[PDB]
DNA sequence: ACTCTATGATTTATGGGCTG
DNA sequence: TCAGCCCATAAATCATAGAG
């Protein structure tokens, strides 16, 4: 169990940072990023949901 | 390490997590096995049996039905 | 060389929409 | 009807890949 390239998260992070009113990406969205960063759909929903968390939690 | 967000949004708001044991994870996914389905009264002498409530193992099959269905198996 | 932190996944638990 | 299902998500917690 590797971790996500250099170029995957940075694409995640920029599509979360750019979307922080509502980081909630749909079933596409979600898709696209998965296709771009060479993942599947689900990596990506757990991706944002410790994003989302990780992130208020230090707020 | 602490977040500066321009500005505080809606979901950034919120909304101690009991582990279950060996034996009740062990059991449950034994009955599990049995059938992915559970009936009012086997849920109840379920959860007497392991001093879990009702409502948790409803969730539990829930839950592990979700898992089941991910991993396609 | 070696220690922790950040990271990806998994485990309990909530709520809403939908159908037998 | 409505208890129970699915689905998406929360939040805490497990495991360990690597940045320090």
């Amino acid at each position: 169990r590797r971790n996500f390239s250099k170029q995957a998260s940075e694409i995640l992070n920029e599509y979360f940072y750019s979307h922080l009113s509502n980081p909630y990406p749909s079933e596409e969205a979600k898709e696209e990023l998965a296709r771009k960063c060479g993942i599947t759909v689900s990596q990506v929903s757990n991706w944002f949901g410790n994003k989302r968390i990780r992130y208020k939690k230090n707020i | 390490g602490k977040k500066n967000p321009p500005q505080i949004y809606p979901w950034m708001k919120r909304v101690q997590r009991t582990s279950y044991t060996r034996y009740q994870t062990l059991e449950l996914e034994k009955e599990f096995h049995f059938n992915r389905y559970l009936t009012r009264r086997r849920r109840i002498e379920i959860a007497h049996a392991l001093s879990l409530t009702e409502r948790q193992i409803k969730i539990w099959f829930q839950n592990r039905r979700m898992k089941w269905k991910k991993e396609h198996k």
